[PDB]
């Protein structure tokens, strides 16, 4: 409810919002009985392994890191929408799913002629 | 086992909070368990098929093999520190963060190249 | 915000943090988990 | 479907080829690659 | 449910035997196998 | 020189009829005089500079030497065994025909690729 | 603009650049290659 709440998450291109008003921001709208008040620095550091938009900065220079490193590093590699095609991620499966159906129901054989037991249908 | 690989930062014994993340400046190598490499290996065999294609038109660059994005190190690889103490791995292999960039956007330009042509083929 | 110190790596109040979404990496965990019995086994 | 010769095994107008489909080895490639999240780790 | 013997290592009006249901352990095969093109290779 | 290179088919002594252009499974191997080095090297570095956008899109291939498409021959290269008598090259470079189609589909097919992103930059 | 790294030599939004013409050294790649019949051989 505090992630999602400033949408982690574009599709083409980057775009930043400088740290320091973004927390003061939620520091507001998130309602007195979250968690992520209770333990800012104990979510931050689940969230940085799930958000690799939230880069936390380096101890020993101070800076971010240009790669973010989240725990899902291949899975969130191959779902960001590639501008080459779409999204592997999508693309793919409305394939699997197309090819469940055709192979299900039975839309193969669709004027088909001969005595099919309604069942069939 | 799955996750970062993690090698301790005092040296010597690695004990929990002496482990962190190997991050390295090409990024971090996350490790390729079994069944994910049977997935990038599917997807470049998908690519490598359309070779003939690839060569007549001179666009592509050769066969992509999945060996040329990952590499062969090798520590305790874990989703953290704690945890990651229970998963020696010797000469795993693990593609950096900077590779699962290149296996990324590859497989996403050559996927475009064939996507074109396997339409017409159909 | 305040400051914690070594519970976790990293402090959120911390120097030089940084929110900024990149379309190249799409944050996330692990939701579609396969657990039906054909393919759990 | 001029003669080509080397750049593929095999020529398409070449000698004794045969479109015959088989009831048995429907045609595929690889669509359904899993790539979800929890899927893909 | 005449005794049988051999064939199979239980019988089934055989000595204590027990039909009760447990939230614990619901009973499954294995129907979802995965072949779909890009899945089975 | 210039032309086709031509070799004594009869052997050892070369006259004005024992020569005969040397052509073979790869074509005919056509002389590369000085300043016809100059062109397809200038056409090749005009490419070869948009190397940091070829690798950025997975596109190209790696930079493109000439000295991929040529080949270390020697014998006597003119325009006819009788002129091609009077110009016995030693170990010239020469680029056979099915190269000179390489380097000329590459540097189209490149050309193409630069033409699009020269185009944005522009 | 954001910070690539190595890639190219050079940074966009890198440390001291500077967009600076001089009546010196007109900008020009490579149009004019000569390539017809004769010129080219
Ligand atoms: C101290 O707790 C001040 C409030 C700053 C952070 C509280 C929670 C809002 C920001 C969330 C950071 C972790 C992932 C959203
Ligand atoms: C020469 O190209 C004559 C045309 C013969 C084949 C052209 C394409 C039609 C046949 C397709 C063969 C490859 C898979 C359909
Ligand atoms: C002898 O066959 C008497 C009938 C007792 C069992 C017949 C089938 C009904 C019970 C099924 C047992 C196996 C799984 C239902
Ligand atoms: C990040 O990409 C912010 C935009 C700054 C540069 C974008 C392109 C405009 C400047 C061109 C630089 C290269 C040659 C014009």
């Amino acid at each position: 409810t505090a992630m999602t709440m400033l949408t982690p998450d574009i599709s083409a291109g980057s775009a930043s919002c400088n740290w320091k008003s973004l927390l003061a921001f939620a520091k507001d709208i998130l309602p007195l009985d979250n968690l992520c008040l209770t333990y800012p620095n104990e979510f931050y550091n689940v969230a940085i392994h799930r958000y690799p938009a939230l880069k936390p900065g380096n101890p020993d220079t101070k800076l971010p890191d240009a790669q973010a490193h989240p725990l899902g590093e291949v899975a969130g590699a191959f779902n960001a929408a590639t501008s080459e095609v779409g999204s592997l991620v999508g693309s793919s499966s409305t394939l699997s799913q197309a090819i469940s159906t055709m192979a299900g129901k039975d839309l193969d054989l669709i004027e088909a002629d001969t005595p099919l037991p309604v069942s069939v249908f | 086992p799955t996750g970062k690989l993690w090698r301790p930062v005092g040296t010597s014994v690695a004990t929990i909070d002496s482990l962190a993340i190997v991050s390295d400046r090409f990024g971090q190598y996350s490790f390729v368990n079994e069944g994910m490499r049977e997935t990038f290996s599917k997807a470049l065999f998908d690519i490598n098929m359309w070779q003939p294609l690839f060569q007549a038109t001179k666009t592509g660059c050769g066969p992509i093999v999945l060996s040329s994005f990952t590499t062969t190190t090798s520590g305790y690889v874990g989703a953290t520190a704690g945890d990651a103490l229970d998963n020696p791995v010797t000469n795993g292999v693990f593609i950096s963060t900077v590779q699962i960039m290149n296996l990324q956007r590859t497989i996403a330009a050559r996927m475009r190249d064939v996507a074109l042509w396997q339409k017409h083929l159909d | 915000g305040n400051v914690q110190t070594s519970v976790n790596t990293y402090n959120i109040t911390g120097d030089g943090n940084s929110f900024t979404p990149t379309s190249d990496m799409t944050s996330t965990a692990a939701p579609a988990i396969d657990l039906k019995p054909g393919v759990l086994n």
